[PDB]
């Protein structure tokens, strides 16, 4: 998910621009819902995923909010200890105390139900149990018994019109989830909100911890300490999953890094480009991060230095060549379906390569496999969610660098060989792998474009909606499942906001029983496909003037 | 009057509700929640609560015991039962607008019930406030904010000691997983914070 803020400093004939690109895939129906909601102290308009009561993309006239995925680590795993003699108790705080466990039975269509239990500990519920240990795994999250409390901030926050009302509500959103603020002055904000353990001394949040009661968390830490920043002074805000802040630490999945290399780099050369973005161009930005190639900016410099005394008609220099002719921009033939470089197609091969010939071999099975993948790994419907820097790709950029990089390379990646070599090498084999199935002129490669899928089952994998309704579009775009843009304070316009979305397919996803389908059912699909976008109304007299049908109910509670 | 809900669509068939209190202004939203993605709405609310068998057979089984492993569903009836009037006018108000028009389809069937019921072979039941909470809590924060690999981190860790020796499999995880890495580009530059805790990197809770 990525997010930029730009604000008064920042800004071209307006006082603040938020843009929010969301990644959560892409679903049919929608993944998320248009609404507008006024009355009992709401004045609010734009979308949110499966209609929750909060809008998480939207504004209300006076301040406008985003969001992207946290990713702190508010997850710690509890070893508890176990005994055979007493089945069902723990070791906690010296006594042995009895589990909770409840018993659930799934319901089958055509077949067998099948029943079991689910045991929980004071530190969660328990995920597994090693029984030759005498050890079961209990999974501690900081928001436990904030759930609900964290669906109301993020409807609360919406009546909010200063930072100060809204940061009140941010401090009761306890899940790990950025969010981003802008007003009708040109302020703008940001806080990695969330509820994060205070940990005992010595605790590597990385590993697992002992659940006999040394080490249970001391409590929750203050918001005071949660990561963020008002009005600071690059004049922008700008996510796209990377670190909130200098020393602090990232979700401790192994194959996410906050590390030198970081797509999010590629929205600050945008966004420092010029000294001002007018909203056309901070809107920009999405169509040329969709299309950006990631790896390029981080492994060209080293594949020039490797090249660089080698003849003109070495091929492996020709391949370095190529892409130094290139932006990273990938584009469309004619043909509807091919690129029209084959520079990430050289690069998904080299760094396929690279990794085999480094991070992997210095892995351990079947942990390697964990360091093998090169970011370029999708399906022909495509990649099902964003494109990002693979973990391998991380460390290897860190070995690169060489002491540029301040992360104890405790192993050499490269085993004690020349850097050139290892790069050459993996040129060689590029070269072998792309001419065999291409013939030997670069300038006919016409390599695969990746494609996007509007899938019928939802993230979870679960069909919400027939096969037949999915939908499909040649291109793929690294960008939000929806684009949103608030502008404020437009000296274009004399309305303190204006806004626009997208929710393609579109806002129904009505089908009668005849077959018939909504009027509503597809009509934003080529809007976002070229990167277009509709108002969001939010006046009575602007919702009043593009009005397509009303309904008015009388009910009594 | 307390009691009129007016519902405006646009040219893209975006609802805005006007209403004048609380349960009035959410069950506007859920009665066009139900009018546009009640298949979507429902098939979600299996997701969340691990009922998604029930309907759709044996290949969902998993999944299901996966998603009620891993939450404790009288635990956010607790929440919910915490609530003040006005907080739980919001969950009741939805629920209650969606219960209407689904009441609706099920009258009227034959013009009004979403084709995908028919052709997964099941009608909509009413919903209550927990199942309104649930599609937020299963999503957002079981799914967005339940993320650990601390089993497996350990399992790299024991397999690095054992391939390098103990210093040097701690370091090689220091390596491969880093705690924090200064160079990382940060959304807030350092001239204006930094975090101020540091964190043990050595896995001292097993020292
Ligand atoms: C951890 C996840 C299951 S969720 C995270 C990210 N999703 C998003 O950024 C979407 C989002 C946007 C706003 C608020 C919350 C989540 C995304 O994709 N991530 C998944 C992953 O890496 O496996
Ligand atoms: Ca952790």
């Amino acid at each position: 998910s990525n997010m930029w803020v730009i604000g008064k400093s920042k800004a071209q004939d307006a006082k603040a621009i938020m843009v929010n690109g969301p990644q959560f895939g892409w679903y049919a129906p929608a993944y998320t819902y248009g609404i507008g909601l006024h009355g009992a102290g709401y004045d609010v308009t734009g979308n949110t995923p499966f209609a929750y009561p909060g809008l998480v993309f939207g504004h209300n006239g006076v301040i406008s909010w985003g969001s992207t995925a946290g990713f702190g680590d508010d997850v710690d795993i509890f070893a508890e200890r176990l005994s055979a003699e007493k089945p069902g108790y723990y070791l906690h705080n010296g006594k042995w105390v009895k589990m909770l466990s409840r018993e659930e039975t799934i319901t089958v269509k055509n077949g067998q139900a099948e029943t079991f239990t689910v045991w929980r500990t004071v530190h969660g519920n328990i995920l597994q149990t090693d029984q030759t240990t005498q050890t079961a795994y209990a999974k501690s999250r900081a928001w436990d018994g904030k759930e609900v409390a964290s669906l109301l901030a993020w409807t609360h926050q919406m009546k909010a019109k200063n930072w100060q009302e809204w940061t009140q509500q941010a401090a009761k959103q306890a899940l790990t989830i950025n969010w981003y603020y802008a007003d009708v002055n040109g302020n703008i904000g940001y806080v990695h909100t969330g509820a994060y353990p205070d940990r005992q001394s010595g605790h590597d949040p990385r590993l697992p911890v002992p659940g006999t009661g040394k080490w249970d968390w001391k409590g929750l830490l203050p918001f005071e300490m949660n990561p963020k920043v008002y009005n600071p002074q690059s004049g922008y805000i700008a996510n796209w999953a990377n670190s909130p802040q200098k020393d602090y630490p990232a979700s401790d999945l192994f194959a996410f890094l906050w590390g030198g290399a970081d797509r999010v780099t590629e929205i600050d050369r945008l966004l420092e480009q010029k000294p001002r973005l007018t909203a056309d161009q901070a809107w920009d930005v999405i169509r040329q991060t969709s299309r950006q190639d990631l790896n390029l900016r981080l492994f060209l410099p080293t594949l020039q230095a490797a090249t660089s005394g080698l003849t003109q008609s070495d091929p492996r220099r020709q391949l370095v060549e190529t892409l130094t002719r290139w932006d990273g921009i990938n584009l469309l033939n004619d043909d509807g379906k091919t690129w029209q470089q084959p520079g990430s197609a050289i690069l998904n091969v080299w760094l396929t390569s690279m990794l085999k010939r480094t991070v992997v071999a210095a892995v351990p099975m079947p942990f390697d496999k964990w360091y093998s993948a090169s970011g370029y790994e999708t399906t022909q419907d495509g990649p099902t969610g964003s494109l990002n820097i693979s973990v391998g790709a991380k460390i290897l950029y860190e070995a690169v660098q060489g002491d540029k990089s301040p992360i104890p390379q405790a192993v050499d990646l490269f085993a004690g060989k020349p850097q050139q070599e290892v790069v050459l090498a993996a040129l060689e084999d590029t070269w072998e792998t792309l001419s065999k199935r291409y013939g030997n002129n670069v300038s006919n490669w016409k390599t695969p474009a990746m494609a996007l899928t509007f899938r019928a089952n939802n993230f979870f994998g679960v069909p919400q909606a027939a096969a037949e309704e999915t939908r499909h579009q040649a291109e793929y775009q690294n960008r939000g499942t929806e684009n949103d843009m608030i502008v404020f304070s437009p000296t274009t316009s004399d309305r303190p906001v204006l806004a626009w979305d997208v929710v393609a397919p579109g806002q129904s996803g009505f089908i009668a029983p005849d077959g018939t389908v909504d009027k509503h059912y597809e009509d934003q699909l080529k809007m976002y496909e070229n990167f277009g976008r509709k108002s969001l109304w939010l006046t009575k007299q602007d919702v009043e003037a593009h009005k397509e049908s009303q309904e008015v109910l009388h009910v009594q509670r | 009057s307390s009691s009129e809900i007016k519902i405006v669509r646009d040219e893209y068939g975006m609802p805005h509700i006007y209403a004048n209190d609380t349960w009035h202004l959410f069950y506007g939203y859920g009665y066009v929640v139900a009018q546009d993605r009640l298949f979507q709405m429902e098939m979600a609310r299996r997701s969340t609560q691990g009922t998604v068998a029930e309907v759709l057979g044996k290949d969902f089984v998993k999944f299901d015991k996966d998603i009620r492993r891993n939450y404790w569903p009288d635990a956010i009836r607790a929440q919910i039962a915490a609530l003040s009037p006005e907080d739980m006018s919001i969950l009741q108000g939805y629920a209650d607008g969606m219960n209407a028009w689904i009441d609706k389809v099920n009258t009227n069937p034959e013009t009004l019930l979403p084709k995908q019921f028919n052709t997964f072979g099941f009608t909509p039941k009413r919903w209550e406030p927990f199942d309104v909470a649930m599609i937020f809590v299963g999503t957002m924060a079981n799914r967005f904010s339940d993320s650990t690999s601390e089993i497996d981190n350990l399992a790299l860790l024991t397999a690095l000691k054992d391939k390098y020796g103990v210093s040097q499999g701690m370091a090689v995880f220091n390596q491969l997983k880093w705690l924090v890495n200064p160079s990382a580009p940060t959304t807030i530059a350092v001239q204006e914070s930094n975090y101020p805790l540091k964190f043990n990197q050595q896995n001292s809770q097993t020292a």
